[PDB]
């Protein structure tokens, strides 16, 4: 499914939840276009100093200006050759609609 | 099947002594909350604050 | 009996007089579409319920 | 030359809602959701619980 | 070299905090000009913008 959550004011926590896990396990696409943001771009080495629970990117009041970062990677070096292989896997949801 | 969009009072007129802004201002008030005279009065108070 | 007469009194002699009391208005942005739609600028911050 | 009334804010009506929860299902803890909204429907919500 | 990302911004140094405007977001932000009246505006309300 690719969702589109005009309004998030009446949704339920059970609701919510439920959507965030069929984002996660039916691999849903939920576009949530309540939300307005201010968009900090952090570079690699300042990591992310601020973070967002799928909770209350849900369930935020409507009219609050959130404060997303996105990191520019492009200016992460090569990793050595001999540094350990990574078995895991660093996963993300929070995509901006517009550049 | 028509297109909505601003037409600024210049494209209309020739005389430019009466016009003052353009479509930019209607932009900017697009992104104003329509507000109560008493808001309206509190924005000129805090401007003038 | 004389309890609906009691109401029937104290409705006939209900001579008040509303003034405006506290009333909230809200910036519209901050509200759900489906309160928007029904609410007509300010309101009082003792809605009742409906 | 009269006290003909008797100036008042928020008015009683003379009928209301009574409302009997089935203590099985409710949950006594109060439901919000947004402050704005809140302040609105918040009652409402409360009430028909 | 090394510069990570170059941004436009509006001069902080210029819409000074003098005039009410923060600049520490991507945009300029004003309190209490568009406000909620009967009620303190909420915090990082996007209406600042």
């Amino acid at each position: 499914v690719h969702m589109t959550i005009n309004e998030r004011a009446g949704m339920s926590k059970l609701v919510a939840d439920n959507i965030i896990a069929s984002v996660i396990k039916s691999n849903w696409v939920v576009d949530i276009l309540d939300i307005e943001y201010t968009a900090e771009v952090m570079t690699p080495s300042e990591g992310y100093t601020q973070h967002v629970d799928a909770e209350s990117i849900m369930t935020a009041p409507k009219g609050k200006l959130f404060h997303l970062q996105f990191m520019d990677g492009l200016l992460r070096p090569e990793p050595s050759a001999f540094d350990p292989p990574a078995s895991g896997e660093d996963m993300r949801l929070i995509y901006p609609l517009q550049p | 099947r028509y297109h909505e969009s601003v037409l600024e009072i210049a494209d209309i007129f020739d005389q430019a002594d009466f016009i003052q802004t353009s479509d930019a201002v209607r932009q900017l008030r697009a992104l104003m909350p329509t507000l109560s005279t008493s808001q309206i009065r509190h924005a000129i108070e805090r401007i003038a604050q | 009996v004389s309890g609906l007469l009691m109401v029937l009194f104290k409705v006939m002699t209900d001579n008040r007089l509303v003034i405006v009391g506290e009333t909230t208005t809200p910036m519209s942005n901050t509200l759900s579409t489906v309160v928007n739609n029904v609410l007509r600028t300010t309101y009082h911050n003792n809605v009742g319920v409906n | 030359l009269s006290d003909d009334f008797k100036q008042i804010s928020d008015p009683k009506g003379y009928l209301t809602y009574s409302v009997k929860y089935e203590d099985q299902f409710t949950k006594k803890d109060k439901l919000r959701a947004s402050e704005a909204d809140d302040r609105i429907v918040g009652p409402t919500v409360n009430l028909f619980k | 070299y090394g510069a990570a990302v170059v941004n436009i911004d509006l001069n902080r140094d210029f819409f000074d905090t003098a005039t009410g405007i923060d600049l520490t977001k991507g945009i300029p932000l004003v309190q209490d000009l568009l406000v909620p009246i009967g009620v303190t505006a909420g915090a990082e309300q996007s209406a600042e913008y």
